[PDB]
């Protein structure tokens, strides 16, 4: 289909003793496939999907080297940023980094990104042109001048347009049985009386993949948002996702209300009614 | 595959 | 500082006496340090596992905590969360309808 590869990195300083906590995870679409945790025993990049286990020792050696290199860069950054912001050595602080690439249905490059945050706020990010930088404040502006002088965007662009896309295609082929399979939502409706004259109708979407989905309620054929509740999409724990939407209705009028489900795995949207 | 060239801020 | 959202739910539609998986999904929080326990009749369940820390577009974190469980008529399940934004631990009861 249309696809993405993304890596996520978090480093948290520990001022009382020792090095920061460092956690890295890699995804293809909504499927985690590698991880590194500085608290874990292996001290290696580890597989988390079957289709990555076939990569050879050179793969795992190189990804371990690179992810440890990311970890030490973040360790340095935490010290540098404490200085840029004139902060004490007493408190814990956080660096986060996300980067990756999107490809279309034809597996051609669509866009790339690289975003960096300090203490949960934008710090510096690569613009969509893959040449320029967005600096949120004057500390990040110092970083921007440094990365300009060192040609960083050039080699990041080369990675995002090349290596990133090329290995994404490789993973998509090796894991095609799941990564290129859509799991349409399994849907049903429940009914929960709230009094002797009104009731909650809850529309369920279960066991679907990928995570993107839209659930909407209609009354007599027109969208309704009054008296509705929509929960955040949530992981089932087996690689699929769940969501529900509910509406409160006068008892006996349930047939006016329809739940509409849109998902990449559905050729046409589904309609559900209570009966 | 990871990027091989992150630079410090 | 952003306080966690909490959903407690089963992996599969629940039937009393049938094995299942109990999930606590915490999201929307910052910083990432967080304590999450799954409770059975008020007591902490042991050997609970969790996903690897990741985050959303707005930089807030999310984690899934999970364990095997068997719903019953008499047993009560819940999630207990502590975070710097919480003056006291927040307890959310599992309700099989949500
Ligand atoms: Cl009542
Ligand atoms: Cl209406
Ligand atoms: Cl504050
Ligand atoms: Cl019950
Ligand atoms: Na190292
Ligand atoms: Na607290």
């Amino acid at each position: 289909g249309s696809h993405s590869m993304r890596y996520f990195f978090t480093s948290v300083s520990r001022p009382g003793r020792g090095e920061p906590r460092f956690i890295a995870v890699g995804y293809v679409d909504d499927t985690q496939f590698v991880r590194f945790d500085s608290d874990a025993a292996s001290q290696r990049m580890e597989p988390r999907a079957p289709w990555i286990e076939q990569e050879g020792p050179e793969y795992w050696d190189g990804e371990t080297r690179k992810v440890k290199a990311h970890s030490q860069t973040h360790r340095v950054d935490l010290g540098t940023l404490r200085g840029y912001y004139n902060q004490s050595e007493a408190g814990s602080h956080t660096v986060q980094r996300m980067y990756g690439c999107d490809v279309g249905s034809d597996w051609r490059f669509l866009r790339g990104y690289h975003q960096y945050a300090y203490d949960g706020k934008d710090y510096i990010a690569l613009k969509e042109d893959l040449r320029s930088w967005t600096a949120a404040d004057m500390a990040a502006q110092t970083t921007k001048h440094k990365w300009e002088a060192a040609h960083v965007a050039e080699q990041l662009r080369a990675y995002l347009e090349g290596t990133c896309v090329e290995w994404l295609r490789r993973y998509l082929e090796n894991g095609k049985e799941t990564l290129q399979r859509t799991d349409a939502p399994k849907t049903h409706m429940t009914h929960h009386a709230v009094s002797d004259h009104e009731a909650t109708l809850r529309c369920w979407a279960l066991s679907f993949y990928p995570a993107e989905i839209t659930l909407t309620w209609q009354r007599d054929g027109e969208d309704q948002t009054q008296d509705t509740e929509l929960v955040e999409t949530r992981p089932a724990g087996d690689g699929t996702f769940q969501k529900w939407a509910a509406v409160v209705v006068p008892s006996g009028q349930e047939q006016r209300y329809t739940c509409h489900v849109q998902h990449e795995g559905l050729p046409k949207p589904l309609t559900l009614r209570w009966e | 595959l990871l990027w091989n060239g992150p630079m410090a801020v | 500082q952003r306080t966690p959202k909490i959903q407690v739910y089963s992996r599969h539609p629940a039937e009393n006496g049938k094995s299942n998986f109990l999930n606590c999904y915490v999201s929307g929080f910052h910083p990432s340090d967080i304590e999450v326990d799954l409770l059975k009749n008020g007591e902490r369940i042991e050997k609970v596992e969790h996903s690897d820390l990741s985050f959303s577009k707005d930089w807030s974190f999310y984690l899934l905590y999970y364990t095997e469980f068997t719903p019953t008529e008499k047993d009560e399940y819940a999630c207990r969360v502590n975070h710097v934004t919480l003056s006291q631990p927040k307890i959310v009861k599992w309700d099989r309808d949500m």
